[PDB]
């Protein structure tokens, strides 16, 4: 039996940790809402 | 229950201790998360009850108390922030330039940030603070790292 607790405001934070890349991926979305990689 | 706008952890006690299964956004009285977090179950907010209103297993989205309200979109150019809310850990912004999911049905923004499964539903934001979609439905790539779609709903 699930419950919610508040974790913060939703705000853009100037000078936050910038990271991660930007890959272009060919993908398929099945009827179950699972993404897969086409190749 | 608590109806204040913001980001919330989705907890269960049906396992050992209190386990974080996911995250969501409260906006205009409506709670927005991913379907795979709740499976469409009702939610507690203290003593208040949150009942599902709209959901779709293919979009992997669900709203509580009203229709999906979040309609901002990635502009296709600018960097974004994941407001990651990991299990046991404080809310933390992570700034990234999204990649792209290319599908037969069009292109979707994607963020290459690996966080625990319990982080599913954490909102992705733009420069103006508006939620452009939620984190937690994506793929595992050649390396073994995780890439999430920027999953956004429709506002009717
Ligand atoms: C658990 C079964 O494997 C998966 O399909 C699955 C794998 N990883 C994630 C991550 C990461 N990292 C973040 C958010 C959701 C997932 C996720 N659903």
């Amino acid at each position: 039996d699930m419950y919610i607790e508040r974790a913060g405001d939703i705000t853009w934070e100037k000078d936050a940790e910038v990271t991660g890349n930007s890959p272009r991926l060919d993908v398929a979305l099945d009827e179950s809402g699972d993404f897969s990689l086409v190749e | 229950g608590e109806t204040t706008d913001g980001v919330y952890r989705v907890m269960t006690r049906r396992l050992l201790g209190s386990t974080q299964v996911g995250v969501g956004v409260m906006q205009e009285g409506v709670f927005h998360t991913m379907w795979h977090v709740t499976k469409g179950a009702a939610l507690r907010s203290g003593e208040g009850r949150l009942d599902p209103y709209w959901g779709d297993v293919k979009q992997d989205l669900v709203s509580y108390c009203g229709p999906w309200k979040l309609d901002a979109a990635w502009d296709g150019l600018s960097e974004v922030q994941l407001l990651a809310v990991p299990p046991g850990e404080r809310a933390k912004n992570i700034q990234t330039l999204p990649g792209i999911f290319k599908t037969k049905d069009g292109d979707i923004g994607a963020v290459a940030l690996d966080y625990p499964a319990g982080t599913s539903g954490s909102p992705i934001l733009d420069k103006c603070g508006r939620v452009i979609g939620l984190y937690g439905n994506g793929v595992v790539i050649k390396n073994g790292s995780y890439v999430s779609a920027i999953t956004q709903g429709k506002r009717e």
